[PDB]
RNA sequence: GAUGUGUGCU
DNA sequence: TCTGAATCTCTTCCAGCACACATCAGGACGC
DNA sequence: GCGTCCTTCGGAAGAGATTCAGA
């Protein structure tokens, strides 16, 4: 199996899982501590912002990848923006200060 | 953007400030053309527009009209993704009650308004009243009324005054309490009062009121006056085949919260009956509960087929939430899934890619390149050439995979080395090769498993993946400085059987000219590999300052090694390869290799050395055949001895000799000597059986048999698997621990029986049960050992501190288990250390003391070098590079800016993981010892006793009554050589300073049945000892002899319960014998289960037997059965019976007798004495009247809890008690772990620092602040003239120190996110974004490795 | 037409694929003989007695 | 034409501004129009800063003293 | 489980003193459990459900 | 999308 | 008869990745 | 066929509530 830019998921705009729907193997939680222990930042920046949940900088990275220019411009991964929501459903007011 | 994340609690004006509109009717989309409802979950008017840029009746329709909002229905024309940003809410009819700050321990309502659980939970479900303003009558501000009390209050106290039940009431209390009023009477009431649990009440309150006055919270925020409600696009309805509409849990939960609503909203209107709006009251606030966190409350509603729907909490909670599901770990395009193969042809920095994967991973870089190129104009020509797979794809394919590492990921990614980088090579195939060097570090064989590809897409990222992930830059293991890329079970065969030797050949006394005339002669076939020739070898050294001079010389080799030397790079000396290379000769070769040469020539070496083994093991055909497992003919002589022995332990047994608890130890350990005695005489039928002659007579040599080389050269296989094969399987384990009574007494090559099989498959499903069932709690260890310490990262150079931990050689029962060099190899001392020529310093202070200073040490033969430990270190917020030591990857210094409490808790982690995913390659053996009874004393020199106090035996020899005695041999010189731990009751043939001859017995003791020898002579009385009530008894009536058992806390009787059996002896006139020295009469008490075959009032002497106490230690003792230890050290756990410590060094003595327990006064010299301690019955103290003692020395003995030593022997006490403890469990797995892993672990153990004083500074009396907070207040202070505040560290385990944090949204993901989250809105709590996890899940770089850089930018910025 | 790895066997005590080896060898020699015998058309009598 | 960086880390000792100095030179060389200090051999931007780190003639220090000059040039040429 | 009366052990853990508890479970094949129980101070607690 | 079952490698 | 110690009771945790299949989604009663 | 609707059962550990006992 193999997975370009495809079709992700709907309440968090990640990529699809499965062989049978086009999707992408999940980066887990146990593969992320193997890029910390690395120091690889750039990598997992991009493992999970420009190929995952973020969604403006994962075309902008798309366009970059098809213009000649290996550049990221991530954004904020939309599953967060989904836990602060899912946070502010209940009594609880969280939010990023300034 | 931002630097912090604040979280409180929702204030009702905030919730309608959140919302964009009111929902008011429980309609979906209306199962028909699909569009919302008017007022319902799905609004265009509240939340947003259905479709993009299109208005929902059909009156604008473009961007031309953007921002306007529609009249006919009144939706403002966006983007559809704001449904995903706009929130609503709820107007509930009458208040209702949050259950997070309900029912979560402890409650925020409950000791907020000091009332317990069941009474406020009795007030909101409406099934009692509480008095609010209860004014001039008997009735308090919080009593409890119920309904009939609340009748008689309402018909003879009829005035103003009210009583309400339900979440008004609650809120009305809440709101009508002031905070600092109360604040101030309990900080009167807390100064005045003395009891412990009234004072931590007092405080906790306390502690509640000034989170909720600091902080801009409410207390009747907490009761919920407007609902919001989560946006659409978030809980989403997808159309299945046909007109039905999928089975979404928030929204049901949202439907019967609307539907009690406006139930209780329609009723409130017409003046219903009051039982009746009352009981709606209840259902609404029932179904807010099950909202909120469903099946916190007593039965969790269900949706269909009795399956409880998830709340909004049970989707961010747990394993399947958005915090350990969708944020800590993601799903990624760029990737890709397929087997892999081997294809050896590859070098160490590649790999396989099919090439119709490639085609699909690289698809945009393909495109970018089509486009550039001019073979396309668009996207969509390019798509489609792509799509068609033309023939000049393929070129731009390989083009563009060039020089594009891939990163090569297996399923389980234990440690680092499970992620790789390799610059793929297209292949033809849909099997990912993988080049089997790094297959030991993937743990990955090629039996049907499938690795994970994915593609580095920045240039940054595929510098990471050059530079830091790649397979060349992974060849050493990040947890010790061992080589990972070992050859491994093929290459070590090849080099095996090339480096060898017989006694003939087709040539064997010609001399060669050099190594290519060898490997000449060898493939003209003139010569065998195993010859012993004579070739002229030019080995080159770099003795001097990195100048290799060549020393050309003819030395004794073979035919095979002088082949071999023809890879080996130049430097190295020629006596790496002239001997019998198995798998730890190469992987020495290896690293030696790159401790001397670097870090290229290593790489190629490895290379060339697979290379060379695979061709050479392909050359020999080194088969396994049915001939070649040979029998041993005198096995069933060993079994019969055996079996004879257990019909005599059988008939001792049945007689009344020994118990059934002490029948299966000797049996077991019978058979274990036996099968021992077995696989020894097969070992040496196998390994030199092969008599062949030197061209005259006969000769012996080792075997060349195709199972011994392979088990002799660590190919594949062991003494256990090699000995099922020819010798005897042994017995099998349990799956519950216990060993198999019976033995099997066949091997692998003869049959097994209908009934051995049987037994045998105990053991068989007891290593597959193990796996699949035990490695949970071995990945649960590594999750919160990484959550634990993964903020942790070196963050300086150096703090400059002269403080460390002491490093010696660990001899604990053997030969030297580790020595001194294994220990302090790459950590940077601490002081000069001094040889043995003292007054001159060794070496100096702070030098990073590699391979060439451990030959230095080991030269002089250093004892103890004190280094400088990781736990010991003064920065903040993080470690310096000489406080760590070695990379233990790389050999250099650890450099800046690097995560080493997540490659720390990765190395702890992963061994107990991967060696209980394989406790079944032994199949199902017990893997027990012996059980050692006597010490033979191997080497010669003296005998030191250490912490011992013996007495004399009947024969006049020592007899020890000490529990924590050693039996350390030291040499002629001076040194500790040897050194033992010999048990209670054992006794001495030798004793202390006289020198001892090597091979002869000096303690001598049974391996079970401990005894509770005595120290003086007399009579002894039964006391406190009665047939049935605390003794279980059976006489012989023939002999008149009497075997009583005294039963445990189980079987005896509860009023019997203070009983204490025990013999006091007595001399012939009635009187009570004294301890020498001491003046308490010799009492001497009996635990459970212990058998006396002694009679009541016999005369004995000075040190024997008058009682004995099985050990019933019985266990297979694999990693499996012996990792409950290390979870209970890191989490430190208090033991059943801890040994009693002295809290202050003084004078001891005794005050008042028997407050139920004993008193013990100790009183220093000069200082204060206020210190006496309650010292239970049940254990003796080895401290008498007139003792002296210091602080850290144990009063009593048993297992010492790690938090005594803390707050008494210091910090460096308790880390090397850890570390000693953790390494013993591992290393007796063969597990090799260094130890500046462990000792981060526990200086992430060790944050917490109670303050003693709050001083000039500004902390409370008793809060629990971190340890670094407290050093930076005391260190700024300490610059001006204020005094700082004295603290205390603490020890906590590590979940509760991962729990406990400054970062709520690392606690909150971790575990317990209700709980943690619920905290943190109380307290008002900002998250500071400062550690690894927290920017995992915010989507920045981690502040460990290349965005360490970027974040001391950005922090010195502002 | 399969070359097995010899350290498979040692190390997973599956010591009956190389009885099962060795039989099918045994095996597949009896129908060897039993095919020399009857390319070249023999009588019955010779086939019978193998 | 790379496999191993090892030299390169010893020209630059910390293996973690190694990365950044080559991103930022590979970045120079694919988006801006600067070309190369070596001979490239059709290899890729990443390798060819990695063998202008490794071949001693570029690292931080050189690449913003030159960042600068270029554009005080460009400032110069505003005229 | 076959229907009918089990008495089982609960041996150990409970109460964490080593007093082995002792009960008797009978299970229907379809009705009501009649789960009779040991009290560590001696007593009998039946248990229905 | 969630359940339920089976399965592969650790 | 007040206050530590013990016991009782409630709570939260129990590895990773992947593949295949089917089934659900209101089903009762009015129309 | 359209369509509006209103069981019980593991198991170790920890915290916080009772409850004991003992001076
Ligand atoms: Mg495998
Ligand atoms: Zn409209
Ligand atoms: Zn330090």
């Amino acid at each position: 199996h193999a997975r370009s830019t495809g079709s992700y998921s709907l309440v968090t705009q990640q990529p699809l899982g499965g062989k049978a729907q086009f999707g992408g193997q999940r980066f887990g939680e146990m593969e992320v501590w193997a890029l910390e222990a690395y120091g690889a930042a750039y990598t997992l920046q991009e493992m999970l912002t420009v190929k995952s949940d973020d969604v403006n900088g994962r075309t902008k990275m798309y366009k970059n990848i098809v213009d000649g220019n290996h550049q990221m411009e991530p954004g904020m991964p939309e599953s967060f923006n989904v836990l602060l929501k899912e946070i502010r459903s209940l009594g609880i007011n969280i939010e990023l200060e300034d | 953007e931002f630097d912090a994340i604040k979280i409180a609690l929702a204030s009702p004006d905030m919730i309608r400030s959140w919302s964009f509109g009111e929902v008011k009717k429980p309609e979906t989309i209306n199962y028909r053309t699909f569009k919302p409802e008017r007022d319902g979950l799905f609004c265009a008017r509240i939340f947003g527009p259905v479709k993009d840029y299109e208005c929902l009746c059909g009156k604008y329709k473009r961007l031309k009209h953007r921002g306007v909002i529609c009249e006919k229905c009144g939706v403002e024309v966006t983007q559809t993704k704001v449904r995903r940003e706009r929130m609503g809410h709820i107007e509930l009819a009458s208040p209702t009650a949050h259950i997070w700050f309900l029912k979560s321990l402890p409650s925020r309502i409950g000791l907020l308004l000091d009332m317990p659980l069941r009474d406020i939970e009795r007030v909101l479900y409406f099934e009692s009243y509480v008095v609010i303003e209860g004014g001039m009558t008997n009735l308090e501000r919080q009593q409890i009324l119920t309904e009939e009390q609340y009748l008689d209050a309402l018909e003879e106290f009829g005035d103003e005054f009210d009583a309400k039940m339900g979440a008004e009431a609650i809120q009305a209390l809440l709101k009508s309490m002031d905070l600092e009023q109360e604040c101030e009477q309990l900080r009167e009431e807390l100064n005045e009062t003395n009891s412990e649990t009234k004072r931590k009440k007092l405080t906790k309150r306390i502690k509640l009121l000034e989170a909720f006055v600091q902080s801009g919270n409410k207390p009747e925020w907490m009761i919920l006056t407007v609902l919001p409600v989560l946006p659409p696009d978030l809980r989403p309805l997808v159309p299945l085949d046909g007109g039905r509409f999928a089975t979404s849990d928030l929204n049901d939960l949202y439907r019967r919260v609307i539907n009690r609503n406006n139930r209780l909203k329609r009723l409130l209107d017409l003046a219903a009956p009051d039982i009746i709006v009352r009981n709606e009251k209840r259902m609404l606030q029932e179904a807010v509960d099950a909202l909120l966190d469903n099946g916190r409350r007593g039965r969790a509603i269900t949706g269909s087929n009795k399956r409880p729907l998830k709340s909004l909490a049970d989707m961010i909670k747990g394993k399947q939430g958005r915090f350990r599901q969708n944020l800590l770990g993601k799903r990624v395009d760029y990737s890709g899934r397929s087997v892999i193969t081997v294809g050896p042809y590859l070098r160490l920095h590649q790999c396989g890619l099919p090439k119709k994967m490639a085609l699909e991973l690289f698809k945009p870089f393909i495109y970018g390149k089509l486009e550039l190129r001019g073979l396309a104009t668009t996207i969509k020509a390019a798509k489609k050439m792509v799509e068609r797979e033309e023939a000049v794809v393929w070129d731009i394919l390989d083009e563009v995979i060039r020089e594009h590492p891939v990163l090569l990921n297996r399923a389980p990614t234990l440690h680092r080395l499970g992620i790789q980088a390799f610059e793929p090579v297209l292949i033809e195939g849909k099997a990912i090769q993988l080049h089997p060097l790094v297959c030991a570090a993937y743990n990955a064989d090629f039996d049907g498993d499938q690795m994970a590809v994915h593609v580095p897409l920045t240039l940054e990222a595929q510098l990471e993946a050059r530079a830091l992930m790649m397979s060349t830059n992974n060849i050493l293991s990040p947890a010790n400085g061992e080589p990972i890329i070992v050859p491994s079970q093929d290459v070590v065969l090849g080099l095996y059987y090339m480096t060898r030797d017989c006694v003939n050949a087709k040539g064997e006394g010609m001399v060669l000219t050099g190594p290519k005339e060898a490997e000449r002669l060898y493939r003209s076939g003139l010569a065998s590999l195993h010859a012993r020739v004579k070739v002229r070898i030019t080995e080159y050294e770099k003795d001097a300052n990195g100048e290799l001079v060549a020393k050309t010389s003819l030395k004794d080799t073979t035919v095979g090694r002088a082949i071999l030397w023809m890879i080996v790079p130049k430097g190295l000396p020629y006596s790496i390869v002239n001997q019998a290379l198995g798998k730890k000769a190469i992987s020495k070769m290896l690293n030696t290799c790159y401790r001397i040469l670097g870090l290229k020539p290593t790489v190629i070496f490895a290379d060339q050395i697979m290379y060379t083994g695979f061709a050479y093991a392909a050359r020999s055909g080194a088969s396994v055949g049915i001939d070649d497992m040979v029998i041993p003919e005198k096995k069933h002589e060993i079994i019969s001895e055996a079996e004879a022995e257990v019909a005599e332990i059988q008939e001792q047994f049945q007689s009344g000799l020994v118990t059934a608890g002490e029948r299966y130890n000797k049996v077991i350990d019978i058979w274990a000597a036996a099968n021992d005695r077995v696989s020894k005489a097969m070992m040496d039928n196998l390994q030199t059986e092969t008599v062949i002659n030197r061209d005259g007579q006969e000769e012996k040599q080792v075997s060349f048999n195709s199972i011994y080389m392979m088990a002799d050269s660590g190919a594949r296989g062991s003494a256990a698997q090699i000995r099922q094969l020819a010798g005897m399987r042994g017995l099998m384990a349990k799956p519950d621990g216990s060993i198999i009574e019976t033995p099997i007494t066949a091997n692998f090559r003869e049959g097994l029986n209908v009934l051995q099989y049987f037994i045998s498959t105990h053991g068989a499903r007891k290593g597959l049960a193990d796996t699949a069932l035990k490695t949970a709690n071995s990945g649960y260890l590594t999750r919160r050992l990484v959550d634990v310490a993964q903020d942790l990262v070196v963050t300086e150079d150096d703090c400059g501190t002269h403080e460390g931990i002491m490093m010696t050689p660990v001899i604990e029962g053997g030969d030297v288990k580790e020595p001194l060099r294994d220990r302090v190899l790459g950590r940077v001392t601490a002081e000069d250390v001094l040889k043995p020529g003292t007054a001159d310093i060794l070496v100096p202070r702070n030098t990073l003391l590699h391979e060439q200073w451990c030959d230095l040490l080991e030269e002089n033969s250093v004892d103890a070098v004190k280094v400088r430990s990781v736990v010991s270190c003064d920065t903040d917020f993080g470690v310096c590079a000489h406080c760590y030591g070695r990379d233990l990857a790389r050999g250099h210094i650890i450099n800046k800016g690097e995560a080493i409490g997540v490659i720390a808790a990765q190395s702890i982690g992963e061994p107990g993981t991967q060696l209980t995913m394989r406790t079944f390659h032994i199949g199902g053996a017990a893997s027990r010892a012996a059980a050692e009874s006597s010490i033979q004393v191997k080497n010669k020199g003296s005998i030191k006793l250490s912490n011992v106090k013996s007495v004399v035996n009947s024969s006049g020899k020592l007899v020890i009554t000490s529990r924590n005695t050693e039996l350390k041999l030291i040499d002629e010189f001076g040194r500790t050589k040897e050194s033992y731990k010999v048990p209670y009751g054992a006794v001495l043939a030798k004793g202390d300073g006289e020198q001892v001859a090597g091979g002869e017995t000096v303690a001598n003791w049974d391996p079970h049945t401990m005894p509770v020898i005595t120290e003086v002579s007399g009579f002894v009385r039964f006391t406190d000892m009665i047939d049935g009530q605390t003794i279980t008894r059976q006489t012989d009536e023939l002999t008149g002899l009497s075997s009583l058992v005294v039963l445990d806390s189980a079987e005896r009787t509860a009023g019997g319960k203070d009983l204490r059996p025990a013999l006091k002896i007595v001399d012939a006139q009635g009187n009570d014998v004294l301890i020498p020295g001491t003046d308490m009469p010799a009492q001497y008490f009996l635990p459970g289960k212990a058998i006396v075959q002694l009679e009541d009032g016999v005369q004995i002497s000075s040190g024997d037997t008058l009682a004995r106490i099985p050990q019933e230690s019985g266990g297979t003792k694999d990693i499996t059965g012996g990792l409950p230890r290390v979870a209970d050290l890191f989490e430190a756990r208090r033991p059943k019976e801890p040994a009693i410590l002295a809290e202050i060094s003084g004078i001891v003595s005794f005050g008042k007798e028997t407050k139920g327990k004993r008193r013990l006064v100790i009183t220093p010299v000069d200082g204060s004495d206020p210190y006496e301690e309650m010292i239970p019955k049940w254990r003796q103290l080895n401290v008498f009247e007139g003792e002296r003692v210091e602080r850290g020395d144990v009063i009593s003995d048993g297992p010492e809890a790690p938090h005594d030593i803390l707050r008494l022997r210091g910090v460096h006490a308790v880390t090397r008690y850890i570390v000693n403890e953790v390494q013993d469990v591992y290393r007796l797995q063969g597990v090799k772990i260094n130890d500046k892993h462990i000792e981060v672990i526990v200086r992430q153990m060790l944050r917490k620092a109670t303050i003693v004083n709050a001083g000039s500074s500004d902390f409370l009396e008793g809060e629990q602040v971190e340890y670094s907070r407290v050093k930076i207040a005391n260190r700024e202070l300490e610059a001006n003239g204020k005094v700082g505040a004295t603290y205390s560290r603490d020890l906590l385990g590590i979940t509760k120190a991962s729990l406990a944090t400054e970062s709520f949204i690392s606690a909150a993901s971790f575990q317990e996110t209700t709980r943690v989250l619920t905290e943190a809105a109380v307290a008002g709590k900002r998250d500071e974004l400062r550690g690894l996890k927290e920017n995992v899940i915010v989507g920045r770089l981690i502040p460990a490795g290349t965005g360490y850089a970027y974040h001391q930018d950005r922090m010195r910025r502002r | 037409d399969i070359v097995l790895n010899p350290l498979g066997v040692p190390s997973r005590m599956n010591i009956g694929q190389i009885l099962e080896t060795h039989l099918g060898m045994a095996a597949k020699g009896i129908g060897d003989k039993i095919n020399a015998m009857l390319k070249q058309q023999q009588e019955v009598a010779k086939l019978r007695e193998f | 034409a790379r496999v191993t960086v090892q030299d390169a880390v010893e020209k630059i000792g910390n293996r973690f501004d190694l990365v950044l100095v080559a991103a930022r030179r590979a970045r120079q060389m694919q988006v801006g129009g600067k070309d190369p200090l070596v001979p490239e051999e059709n290899d890729k931007t990443t390798v060819i800063a990695l063998r202008e780190i490794e071949e001693g003639l570029i690292n931080n220090q050189i690449l913003d003293v030159r960042e600068r000059q270029e554009q005080q040039e460009q400032e110069a040429a505003e005229l | 489980r076959s229907p009918g009366v089990f008495f089982d052990s609960d041996k150990g853990k409970t109460h964490s003193s080593g007093k082995v508890l002792y009960n008797a479970r009978i299970i229907p094949y379809r009705g009501s459990w009649l789960d009779f129980e040991f009290d560590p101070k001696d007593n009998l607690f039946v248990r229905i459900d």
